[PDB]
């Protein structure tokens, strides 16, 4: 399952 | 018988009577008869009928024909006798004939014998003669004597000694023997008859004699005599009606007698003169001219007296006598005897005043001679002097002409000097009693009685009253007496009124001030009613320029008294429109600076509009051009202010409403060159009015001087210099004009100012020495004295600095620095300040062999250490100006008035011109300096500020900035974006771009005006530079010739242009120098294309060009000197790829497995020594590399502090602007340790000397300073082209008490190179990001785990590839003492094998790394030491390593990675090698020194004592945007003992700032570094005590934009003193970032007490599931931390 960036 | 003989004596006369050739015998003849009249005489002396006396008679006319008196006396001998005896009476007119005749006769031969001694004695006894029968004489005139008698005896003192000023005692005793002899003796008599006294007349006549002998005796220093001669008439005083006659002379010549003597001697004379005046006087039939003559001579003694020997009780008793005398002569004018023939009439009134004369003049003596203790005895003198001028005007009355004008004059004077003593001695109620009297008579009368006494006695006569009220505290009384002064006045011209209306104001302002509103309500037009319109409007004119002239809140009374002038002024006329026109202009500038349209429905534009249309339909006479001239000059001027605040404040509610970059477009308009034109109108109307010889006719001067300083400020602030020169000069006329040495002075600064910004500093001295020459006529105790000389110094100074006169210029500035007076708290001296801190930038610019290192140090001790700092303090100074003068709405939009009184006017626009052009000089510096975003921030605000004020010529300048800005940044899109706004404002300013092809002599607006055209040439410049990073060669080589071609030609139109303003004949001796620097960087382009092109031969002659122009105007283009230089050894090198040995080999101790060089370093010496005070970083750490690389093992210590200072260039400049805050805020407040990290930081902290001597001084103390346990490690790339990135790596290891090691990698020779790693790192990144938005789960996982290998294989590439056998240089050293022992055994070895540079060291690093240390590391190392024979060298390191194998351990140390711009990237801590140490990054070794600084100065708290586990701040899921991270991490962090925060909500920026800097860890999981609640800024304004635990993505990467240094948040925590920072160096995602945080912390916190983090930071490290993508991403910056 793809993980969300930590990212804005 | 005697009949007989008198018949003979007839014949005998006739014979005697002939002087024929027988005179002789006709004298024999004539004492014969002499005889024969005695032998007459014996029968008979005289006839009864006198025949003997008629025959006497004709021999006396006989003798008068003869010319014989002396035989005329012998003759006439007895006749006094004869006369005597002759008693009877019917003398006739022969008698005198005989008796006055003969003195006739005498009179006649006193014209003819040259003596007098002997005549004058003769002339006595014929005196005794003249009026010897007049006792029925006829009386007198009166401006002599009371009798004739007495008169001929003073008519005989007019023939003696004139001057009077001493008489001889036998001269005294021959004349006293003359008079009282012959004349005393007749009058007198032998038989005195006392039962008859003296006749009337004869009495008269006695009292007159005496006073004339006594008056010429006392005057010609003679005083012994008269006491006598008064004595022997005082004998005879038995009584008599003229008895107080000589009472009063016995007093007055007793006064002369007595002379200097103890004070009561003046008064007790007075006491009993005043006596003798006033019975007299009460008798019924005074001696009314005994008493007057007698007077005279008594004030006489006062007189001749008035020696400043007077007391109080004197000036009382002089006021007795004084009153009691002008009785006397008023009681005379009574008589109308000479009331007839006023001509003795008017000598009454002349004695009057004479009589007050004395009383004024002793008043004024007494009063300068006063002291606090005798205002008592003033005080007592006013009745007394009240009463004098009452008398005075009494007097007058009657008297019309001159005599009327003259006698007004003195009781004018009279007054004015009596009331000064009083308004000098602090005495101001009494003043006024004195005064009022004369005030009101000279206002009642009907005006034009008085036409010609002078304007000055009745100004000074109204001007103490004034002055009295008005400080007493009777301001309602003023202004009456006001009118009064105007109502004397009202015959005059308007130069008189200026003075009564200037205390008008004042006086009302006062009223104002104290509260009162009735005296406000008043005006001028309801208590001057009943004069004419035309004065009265006059006056309203003249009240109304004293009201602009006053400060403070005027506003409402202008208002006032311009609609009185608007409703008297009729406009159905002409020259009521006219009038009409100028009040209206005064009402726009009112309704321009305040909010009255509640009150008139008229705004200032309309006023202004009606006023223009007016003015428009005058057509003046022959006169009256001048005067309209300047009416529509300053109605234009006015109109153009009152639309420009109309355009601000409509921009002012635009950005209010709207809280940018699209109203660009809304700025320039064809309504931006209408409003310019108004501007244009008035200068050639002023030029037209002050330009021909004549001096102008202008009723107001004063306002066209302030209207053109108001022009001159606007022109400024427009960006159109020329204009402001052109109106300076005019100012310049008008001020010698006005005879304002100030104005001159100041408008001279101004000029010469101008010209040293544009660049012609032989104009601008001439202009400086009239200044100084103006500056001769001005008071030394003035402010504006004190302000001109100290800007005539700093103008000096600033010539100085510019004809490379460096030491008295500097001497000069330290002076001005150094003067007190620079800090008053004025405007002006503000406004001082600003240019103060500019030539301070400008001398902090200079290279250090400029000036000796004594003044080097002076200069820095005054505050300011790099320019930038000048600069920005500059800066600030303008924006508090502008916050003190227009409040904050033109800076920021988120309420004071303008307060306009004539300077703030002017001040305003200056201070808005200068606040752009130190913004153009601050972005220009830090532009240069590598500092684009510190840049781009003042170029933004600058934008903003002309965005308000819509200034289409500001706005082109600072948006061509904003696009150099954006290409340092690399960011094409927007800086094209600029650009072309440029190009819109550009085209539409002057109406591929049109403004090129423009021939050399244009006169457009772009070829007129030099800001512009230098605008254009940055375009080109940037545009060229675009095209270059576009790969479109030969078109912006193409602009860089265009740039090269334009700046020259309008270098020459600038200095064509100047020359044919200023009118000098020699043009200026050196072309300005201003777009000298945009063609230094065209060079310096053009010589780095040539180096990417070594083809192109014409490329190779522009970088002789360039160093020839550049060597040409030393020290001014000084960093472009050295970039050429930089290329002309790159150039001398050869080719800079192909990876061959490189002329740096012979240097260096190691190979991979005169001279030219000699030349390099000596080129590259001299540009570093011109850029080392102030560097830009990427030169600077290219200069440094390069000379590293030619220096080598040649000097091992000018090599590792060559390294160490090409990193974190722009780190340096921003610590110091920052601890320059810090230091200025702690002064505001109220350091030591500040200081000593200034000095650490600081570029100039050398000792004089040739390079690198000082240098390696100052390296060689800083490596003293590093601590025990620590290594430093420099990681450097070489570069060898500009814009590229090297394959060399300089590696530098520092240790305490250990000689520096160098060494150079070259990787080109080898695959993996630095190159290939860098770009594999940034395709590894792409890749993830790509990767991060797939859907399809599988892909996604099969993606991840790819690129977790390819960061795997790069990070053992980095330890095998590139660092190779020098890894053990990063290693820590051994303290067992093998090493050093087998170092020095191998070095005389290893020295015989062909080891060119044999260091000990070196061989002691290597060696401590013994078990780690492969055979291949080994081969590679012998290989590449001792090329000559490397088996024997391989053979004796394997022996070594045998020896030491095992028997040696690594020690506990740690390792400090200070890296470059381009090695920050890669993740060096997870090289294997690496894994098992303690390692941190930071930014630069001057920061780890400064770190030592602060811990041992106790201020870094947890690199002191430790990190407490209970102060932990965590900022959890702020955005919402992530569910897993939560419920991970809520119910650890929640039960965490003591830990605060946040979860679900962004934290308040105040929540953050006490996280920071009052707890000791900062836990942010969340979304990137958290700059969205805390920016850059806000941790800068903190000292940072806690560590930050960043767990984002990218939260320690640094932003490599262009050429520039990385920039990020991490360097702002570190600035701050972030004891340790963790961050991610690239991106991740949730989950494993999740595991890598939640091991982290367990294995930290669990540890308990006296925990290193970085331990359990490596060990966190395995715990994600992908080890090199997640685990390898979290970096350290600082130094080490542990839990307490
Ligand atoms: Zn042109």
């Amino acid at each position: 399952n793809p993980e969300v960036p930590r990212e804005d | 018988r005697r009949q007989a003989c008198d018949a003979i004596l007839r014949a005998c006369n006739q014979q005697l009577t002939a002087k024929l050739a027988c005179p002789r015998h006709l004298g024999s003849l004539l004492e014969l008869a002499e005889l024969a009249c005695d032998g007459y005489l014996v029968s008979t002396p005289q006839r009864p009928p006198l025949y003997l006396e008629r025959i006497l008679f004709v021999l006396l006319r006989n003798a008068a024909a003869q010319g014989s008196p002396e035989v005329t006396l012998r003759l006439a001998q007895p006749l006094h006798a004869c006369l005597v005896q002759c008693s009877r009476e019917a003398a006739p007119q022969d008698y005198e004939a005989v008796a006055r005749g003969s003195f006739s006769l005498l009179w006649k031969g006193a014209e003819a014998l040259l003596e007098r001694r002997a005549a004058f004695a003769a002339r006595l006894k014929a005196l005794s003669f003249l009026v010897l029968l007049e006792d029925e004489s006829t009386p007198c005139e009166v401006p002599h004597f009371a009798s004739p008698t007495a008169c001929r005896a003073v008519a005989a003192h007019q023939l003696f000694d004139a001057s009077g000023h001493g008489l001889n005692e036998a001269d005294a005793d021959f004349l006293d023997d003359l008079l009282s002899r012959h004349v005393i003796r007749a009058l007198v008599g032998e038989r005195g008859s006392s039962s008859g006294l003296l006749s009337p007349q004869r009495a008269l006549c006695l009292l007159e004699l005496t006073l004339e002998h006594c008056r010429r005796f006392c005057w010609s220093r003679h005083h012994d005599k008269a006491i006598s001669a008064v004595e022997k008439a005082h004998s005879y005083l038995r009584n008599t009606n003229l008895a107080p006659s000589l009472q009063l002379c016995q007093l007055g010549v007793k006064l002369l007698q007595v002379g200097e003597e103890g004070p009561q001697a003046v008064a007790k004379l007075l006491i009993k003169a005043s006596a003798v005046l006033s019975k007299s006087m009460e008798a019924p039939s005074p001696p009314l001219r005994a008493l007057y003559e007698s007077c005279q001579f008594f004030l006489s003694g006062l007189e001749r007296g008035t020696k400043r020997r007077y007391r109080l009780d004197a000036i009382l008793s002089l006021f007795a006598f004084l009153g009691g005398y002008c009785s006397l002569l008023q009681q005379l004018r009574d008589d109308g005897v000479y009331g007839g023939s006023s001509k003795q009439q008017q000598s009454f009134l002349q004695m009057y005043f004479q009589g007050l004369h004395l009383y004024t003049v002793v008043v004024y003596d007494f009063a300068q001679g006063c002291q606090i203790v005798d205002l008592a005895d003033l005080t007592q003198l006013v009745d007394s002097c009240k009463s004098t001028v009452v008398w005075m005007l009494e007097a007058l009355e009657g008297l019309s002409g001159q005599e009327l004008t003259d006698h007004m004059g003195m009781t004018a004077s009279y007054t004015s000097n009596l009331a000064y003593s009083f308004y000098s001695h602090k005495l101001y109620a009494e003043a006024c009693a004195i005064s009022e009297p004369l005030c009101q008579h000279l206002g009642l009368v009907k005006p034009g009685t008085y036409p010609e006494v002078p304007p000055e006695k009745l100004h000074r006569c109204f001007r103490l009253q004034v002055e009295s009220l008005k400080k007493l505290g009777k301001q309602a009384q003023g202004c009456k007496m006001v009118i009064l002064w105007l109502a004397a006045l009202q015959p005059c011209s308007p130069e008189h009124m200026a003075e009564p209306v200037t205390f008008w104001v004042r006086v009302k302002m006062d009223a104002a001030r104290a509260g009162d509103k009735e005296l406000q309500l008043k005006t001028l037009r309801d208590s001057l009613s009943g004069w004419d319109p035309e004065t009265l409007a006059l006056l309203l004119r003249e009240e109304l320029q004293a009201y602009k002239a006053v400060r403070a809140d005027t506003g409402q009374e202008r208002f006032n008294i311009i609609c009185d002038l608007l409703e008297l002024s009729p406009e159905e006329t002409p020259a009521g429109a006219w009038a009409r026109a100028t009040h209206l202009v005064e009402l726009a500038q009112v309704l321009c600076y305040h909010d009255f349209t509640q009150q008139t429905n008229c705004s200032a534009l309309d006023a202004i509009r009606e006023a223009l249309q007016l003015l428009d339909s005058v057509r003046p006479e022959a006169q009256a051009r001048d005067q309209l001239l300047d009416d529509k000059a300053q109605a234009l001027l006015w109109l153009y202010i009152c639309t420009l605040e109309a355009k601000m404040q409509e921009g002012i509610e635009r950005d209010r409403r709207a809280q940018f970059l699209y109203s660009n477009i809304a700025f320039n308009l064809a309504a931006d060159a209408a409003q310019s034109k108004c501007l244009d109108q008035a200068l050639a109307l002023w030029k037209e009015l002050l330009t021909k010889g004549q001096a102008p006719a202008v009723r107001c001067l004063q306002q066209t001087a302030a209207s053109l300083q108001i022009l001159a400020a606007l022109y400024q602030l427009v960006a159109k210099p020329m204009q402001a020169l052109e109106v300076l000069l005019l100012l310049r006329i008008v001020s010698e004009r006005l005879k304002d040495h100030s104005k001159a002075a100041g408008s001279s600064c101004h000029i010469t100012q101008l010209l040293l910004t544009l660049g012609c500093p032989s104009y601008a001295q001439l202009h400086l020495e009239e200044a100084a020459s103006s500056l001769k006529h001005l008071d030394q105790t003035t402010d504006t004295y004190l302000l001109l000389s100290l800007t005539c110094d700093l103008l000096r100074s600033q010539l100085y600095w510019t004809h490379q006169k460096v030491t008295k210029g500097v001497s000069l500035l330290l002076s001005v620095l150094r003067d007190p007076a620079l800090q008053k708290s004025s405007k002006a001296w503000y406004l001082l300040r600003v240019q103060v801190l500019q030539l301070v930038a400008a001398y902090l610019s200079l290279p250090s062999n400029n000036l000796s290192h004594s003044l080097w140090e002076q200069l820095c001790a005054q505050g300011w250490q790099t320019p930038e700092i000048a600069l920005i303090d500059s800066h600030k100074l303008l924006r508090s100006i502008i916050l003190l003068l227009m409040g904050s709405d033109i800076l920021s939009t988120q309420e004071t008035s303008f307060l306009d009184y004539g300077e703030n006017l002017v001040q305003k626009w200056q201070v808005l011109s200068e606040v752009l052009s130190c913004s153009e000089k601050l972005v220009c510096h830090l532009g240069r300096l590598g500092s684009v975003s510190e840049a781009k921030a003042f170029c933004l605000e600058a934008l903003k500020l002309t965005t308000k004020l819509q200034i289409p010529r500001q706005c082109a300048l600072f948006l061509v900035l904003k696009g150099e800005l954006e290409l340092a940044r690399n960011d094409i899109d927007l800086c094209q974006s600029d650009l072309q706004q440029v190009l819109f404002l550009l085209e539409s300013c002057t109406e591929i771009p049109n403004f090129l092809s423009h021939s050399p002599t244009c006169d457009c607006s772009l070829c007129a005006s030099p800001v512009l055209t230098a605008v254009c040439l940055r375009w080109v410049l940037v545009t060229a530079g675009v095209r270059l990073a576009m790969g479109h060669q030969a078109q912006g080589l193409d602009l860089l010739q265009v740039v090269l071609k334009g700046c020259p030609e309008a270098a020459e139109r600038l200095t064509q242009a100047l020359q044919a303003s200023l009118n000098h004949k020699t043009p200026p001796s050196l072309v300005p120098s201003l777009l000298d620097e945009i063609l230094a960087q065209a060079y310096t382009l053009l010589a780095l294309e040539g180096l990417n092109q070594p083809s192109n031969e014409s490329l190779q002659k522009v970088l002789q060009s360039g160093l020839k122009f550049v060597a040409a105007r030393i020290p001014h283009l000084e960093p472009w000197r050295a970039s050429l230089l930089l290329i002309w050894a790159l150039t001398k090198l050869g080719g800079l790829s192909c990876c061959t040995t490189q002329l740096f080999a012979s240097s260096w101790g190691w190979q991979p497995p005169l001279s030219t060089l000699d030349s390099i370093c000596d080129s590259l010496s001299v540009a570093f020594r011109g850029i080392s005070h102030c560097p830009p970083s990427g030169l600077y750490a290219h200069l440094c590399r390069f000379l590293a690389l030619c220096l080598g093992h040649r000097d091992p210590y000018a090599t590792a502090f060559l390294v160490t200072e090409s990193v974190s260039i722009t780190c340096r400049h921003q610590l110091l602007t920052h601890l320059h805050r810090q230091l200025s805020k702690a002064q505001k407040h109220r350091d030591v340790p500040l200081a000593r990290i200034q000095r650490l930081f600081s570029f100039r902290a050398l000792e004089s000397g040739h390079f690198p001597q000082p240098e390696k001084e100052s390296f060689q103390e800083r490596l003293a300073l590093i601590p025990s346990g620590v290594t430093v490690c420099v990681l450097a790339l070489a570069t060898l082209q500009p814009g590229t990135v090297g394959n060399t790596l300089l590696l530098t290891r520092l240790e305490k008490d250990s000689p520096p090691v160098s060494v150079q990698i070259p990787t080109g020779q080898n695959k993996l190179h630095l190159r290939s790693v860098l770009n594999e790192f940034d395709a590894i990144q792409k890749a993830q990001k790509e990767n991060s938005s797939c859907t399809d789960k599988r892909e996604w996982w099969t993606g991840r785990l790819a690129l977790d290998h390819r960061m795997e294989v790069l990070i053992a590439s980095l330890e095998k590839s590139v660092l190779g056998c020098w890894k053990g240089l990063l290693l820590p050293s051994s303290e067992e003492p093998g090493p050093a022992q087998e170092a020095s055994r191998l070095q005389e070895l290893l020295q015989d094998c062909g080891w060119k540079y044999p260091d000990r060291t070196l061989l002691k690093i290597m060696l401590s790394g013994a078990g780690a240390l492969t055979p291949q590391d080994i081969q590679a190392l012998a290989y590449g030491l001792c090329p000559t024979q490397p088996e024997r060298a391989q053979e004796l390191l394997n022996e070594a390593v045998g020896r030491l194998q095992g028997l040696t351990v690594p020690s506990n140390s740690h390792l400090v990675l200070v890296l470059d711009k381009d090695l920050q990237k890669l993740p060096w801590e997870s090289m294997p090698s690496l894994q098992a140490l303690p390692v941190t990054r930071l930014p630069s070794f001057r920061f780890l020194l400064s770190y030592s600084i602060i811990k041992e100065y106790g201020a870094s708290p947890v690199l002191s004592q430790g990190v407490d586990p209970r102060s932990t701040f965590y900022v959890l899921n702020p955005h919402n945007n992530l569910s897993s991270t939560e419920e991970q991490f809520r119910a650890n962090f929640s039960s965490e003992a003591g830990w605060r925060g946040v979860v679900g909500e962004v934290p308040r920026p105040e929540q953050v700032q006490e996280a920071l800097t009052k707890h000791d860890l900062y836990i942010y999981a969340g979304h990137g570094a958290g700059a969205r609640f805390l920016d850059g800024q806000a941790v800068l304004r903190l000292s940072c005590r806690a560590v930050a635990l960043l767990f984002g993505s990218s939260s320690a990467a640094l932003a490599v934009h262009g050429n520039l240094e990385g920039a990020g948040i991490v360097l702002k925590y570190i600035m701050a003193g972030c004891p340790l920072f963790l961050g991610n160096l690239w991106d991740v995602t949730d989950r494993d970032i999740d595991r890598y945080t939640e091991a982290l912390l367990q294995g930290w916190l669990g540890a308990g007490p006296g925990a290193p983090l970085l331990y359990y930071v490596n060990q966190a490290r395995q715990a994600p599931r992908l080890k090199y993508l997640i685990g390898a991403a979290p970096i350290a910056y600082g130094l080490p931390v542990s839990l307490r």
